[PDB]
């Protein structure tokens, strides 16, 4: 049962060369990675942005299921077909999510879209690995991940230009394109449409055909790649050396599931058990840390801005004003001290304003568009408000007598920060790609992990506004190398019989770790700036420790 | 005490209209002239609309393209132009006045009039 097939396949690929076909397939699969990045951003940063100006993580729970299912099915029915199904499900349910009226059905549709998009990546990497020669499985496969960053910047810029506002968890209606939230989904999902359109021009991986048994089809695909590569140059038209290398569906479904479970079991045995356990450790730690910190950074930015505004607030003791009719808008925080006999306030727009220990007699409010303003220890007496935004929600406990309410009325920076963050990892790729074949996958992984560990402490030094963005950029640019190195290692180690299954399972573990990291890190945002600085450091320490215990690239 | 006047109840078909006119007399000092409310069987009064002061108005979103308010201060009256009277949306309609005099704010309410829909 010696695997001479792998050696012969590599021989054919090396004879063929790296022609135009590799770059064409690179673009086609990069569009799918772009779709993955857009969905990740829209599920981690835009979806929770829907507030009342976090049940948005169930999409991750669907992502993990999709990753496992598509990874298992790909090695049975093919890589191209599973990628097509994944993108199709994601795109169709994104279109359906752009029309629904209500948050619950929206979450359901985005969950079912995350299923497919999470399936995407494992298939993409296992698919492109089989076409590259063993010489450059690091340089090109690393270049392939720039499309995740391009998709991130695409989503961030589109949100920053189309939906610079937020608060639509309770703002919707039967109309269309009337909130600008229903135009973000379509222009985020266009990349998936392009990916599906382009994936029909590429042939299936020859390795899957050779393993399944249809050697002629793999030979045909290799012939196609050779023909295109040689014709690209024009003059050299080198020839190819020809060589050999009803109760009817329930049983079939059970059979396919049993084969997938056999593939999963094979990942854990006298061989591949140690490798897979080490892989799980590294992937969990890395994804945990990265997602947690990428979510904590904009939140800390917001909290620092809030603290600055709180410290930028002043008040002076109020006096008794006869028909003050202060018809100008106020941005001061408090107005402690108030008598205000015969008040005649009209058409004043308070933001961040408070009245404490104030008194109002025969006061009259005409129209106030109050927001974030509340009344504490206010002794209203014979007060009529007519049209106001005052309710029990905006009104703290206080003494009110003979008060009447005749009538009543009914993002821009998180996206910029994330855009800079995702645009700052491009140098990390433009260094990882040109050094991973020269330096080494394992050692580059170790160095990148330890560098991320050291930058973890730096995360806290920059309590200023600018230093936080600087440190986010640094962290991303440092950890991208680890991600690329581990991708190359994972694709190289597992053979074609279990590559996609193993990668999909580790992707599911990474998504579960993303959920746990988001939850834990947002649980203690602004708690001495140490919990996200100690937990991340420990996790990356485990990652670096494990990274030095993996088998070489030959494994 | 300002005496308020209520009117305009009875059956109107959807597609038809009614003019419910608020009026008042006595002790009126540049008042916010009576706006409208809908009283249901349940103890509660839903806002409808008001053109009570200046030339500006606030209409409830629930009465968009259904209840229109026009005011004539020179008369101390407010006219509610009822239209789009979908059959289920019946109510007792009330005039709500606000006194803007020297002794401070005071309010007045009428007994209301019942509007039902013909079909
Ligand atoms: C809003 O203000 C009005 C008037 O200032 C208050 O109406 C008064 O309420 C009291 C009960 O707190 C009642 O007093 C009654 O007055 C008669 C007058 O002859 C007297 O025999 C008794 O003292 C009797 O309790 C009555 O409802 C009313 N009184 C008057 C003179 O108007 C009203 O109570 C205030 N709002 C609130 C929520 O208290
Ligand atoms: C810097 C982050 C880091 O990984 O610290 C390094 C050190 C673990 O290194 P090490 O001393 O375990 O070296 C093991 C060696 N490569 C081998 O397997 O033969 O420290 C550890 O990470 C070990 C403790 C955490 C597990
Ligand atoms: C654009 C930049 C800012 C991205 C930052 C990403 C880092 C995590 C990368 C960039 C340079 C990398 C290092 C470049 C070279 C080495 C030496 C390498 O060991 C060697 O001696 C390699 C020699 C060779 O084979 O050429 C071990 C990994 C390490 C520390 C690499 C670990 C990962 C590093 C720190
Ligand atoms: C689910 O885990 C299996 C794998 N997922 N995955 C991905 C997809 N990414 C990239 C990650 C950040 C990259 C850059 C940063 F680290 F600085 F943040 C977040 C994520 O989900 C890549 C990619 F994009 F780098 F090519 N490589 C692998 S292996
Ligand atoms: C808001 O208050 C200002 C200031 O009292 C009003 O402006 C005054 O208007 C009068 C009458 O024409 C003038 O005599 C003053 O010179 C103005 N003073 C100032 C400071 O501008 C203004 O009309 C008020 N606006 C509203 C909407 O009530
Ligand atoms: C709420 O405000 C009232 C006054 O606006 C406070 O009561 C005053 O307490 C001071 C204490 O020195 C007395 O001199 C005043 O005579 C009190 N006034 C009234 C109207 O009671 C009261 O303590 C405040 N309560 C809270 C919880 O802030």
């Amino acid at each position: 049962e010696r695997e001479e097939l792998a050696q012969q396949y590599e021989a054919i690929l090396r004879e063929c060369g790296h022609g135009r076909f590799q770059w064409t397939l690179y673009f086609v699969l990069g569009l799918a990675l772009m779709a993955d990045g857009v969905e990740v951003f829209v599920v981690g940063f835009v979806l929770p942005s829907a507030e009342k100006d976090m049940l948005g993580l169930i999409v991750y729970l669907g992502m993990m299921v999709g990753a496992f299912l598509w990874g298992g099915l790909a090695d049975r029915l093919g890589r191209r077909q599973c990628l097509l199904i994944s993108l199709s499900v994601n795109s169709v349910f994104a279109f359906f999510s752009s029309f629904v009226q209500g948050y619950g059905t929206f979450l359901f549709c985005r969950l079912l879209s995350g299923v497919g998009i999470g399936g995407s990546i494992p298939i993409v990497f296992s698919y492109f690995s089989e076409f590259l020669a063993q010489e450059k499985r690091g340089e090109h496969l690393s270049w392939l991940c720039m499309f995740w960053m391009i998709g991130g910047v695409y989503a961030a810029a589109m949100a920053w230009a189309i939906i610079p506002h937020y608060g639509w968890s309770f703002q919707m209606g039967s109309a269309y394109q009337f909130h600008s939230w229903r135009v973000f989904v379509l222009v985020c999902a266009f990349p998936s449409v392009f990916a599906i359109g382009a994936l029909t021009t590429q042939p299936e991986s020859p390795r899957f055909f050779l393993e399944n048994g249809k050697h002629d089809e793999a030979w045909m695909v290799l012939k196609q790649v050779h023909d295109t590569n040689m014709r690209a140059k024009g003059h050299p038209e080198r020839v190819f050396s020809v060589t050999h290398i009803y109760q009817r569906w329930g049983v079939r479904a059970l059979s396919l599931g049993g084969q997938v479970w056999g593939n999963f079991l094979s990942c854990f045995g006298p061989e591949y058990r140690r490798i897979t356990l080490m892989m799980m450790g590294v992937w969990f730690t890395m994804s945990f840390s990265y997602y947690g910190l990428t979510v904590w950074f904009p939140d800390m930015i917001r909290h620092l801005q809030a603290v600055d505004y709180a410290s930028r607030t002043k008040v002076f003791p109020g006096e008794r004003v006869e028909h003050v009719t202060f018809n100008f808008t106020l941005e001061n925080q408090i107005h402690r001290g108030g008598q205000y006999f015969n008040d005649k306030f009209i058409g004043l727009r308070l933001k961040s304003v408070s009245f404490e220990d104030s008194l109002f007699e025969e006061c009259y409010f005409e129209d106030v568009t109050s927001s974030n303003t509340f009344f504490r220890n206010c002794t209203f007496i014979n007060t009529v408000f007519y049209n106001t935004d005052l309710f029990e929600y905006k009104f703290v406990n206080s003494r009110l007598i003979n008060s009447t309410f005749l009538h009543n009325k009914e993002a821009y920076m998180v996206y910029f920060v994330s855009f800079l963050g995702t645009l700052a990892v491009l140098p990390g790729n433009i260094v990882s790609a040109l050094l991973m074949d020269k330096i080494g996958r394992l050692r580059m992984l170790a160095g990148s992990s330890v560098m991320s560990c050291v930058s973890c402490f730096f995360l806290s030094f920059g309590n200023s506004e600018s230093a936080m963005i600087a440190l986010l950029c640094l962290f991303g640019g440092v950890s991208i190398a680890s991600w690329n190195a581990l991708d190359v290692l994972t694709v190289e180690l597992y053979p074609s019989d279990k590559r996609t299954t193993a990668f999909g399972f580790l992707n599911a573990l990474c998504k579960l770790a993303a959920v746990l990291g988001i939850s834990i890190f947002t649980s203690f945002v602004g708690i001495t700036k140490a919990a996200p600085i100690l937990f991340a450091s420990a996790a990356l320490a485990l990652g670096s420790s494990l990274a030095l215990k993996l088998p070489e690239t030959r494994g | 005490q300002v005496q308020l006047v209520e009117s305009g109840g009875g059956l109107v078909q959807p597609g038809g209209s009614l003019r419910l006119s608020c009026a008042a007399s006595g002790s009126i000092f540049n008042m916010r002239v009576m706006g409208w409310y809908r009283q249901a069987p349940g103890e509660q009064r839903e806002s409808v609309a008001s053109m009570a002061s200046g030339d500006k108005t606030t209409y409830a979103d629930s009465v968009k393209g259904r209840f229109t308010i026009s005011r004539d201060n020179a008369k101390n009256t407010v006219a509610l132009q009822m239209n789009s009277l979908k059959p289920e949306d019946t109510a007792v309609y009330y005039c709500h006045a606000v006194d803007l005099t020297r002794n401070g704010p005071r309010v007045y309410w009428g007994q209301g009039t019942q509007v039902t829909v013909s079909s």
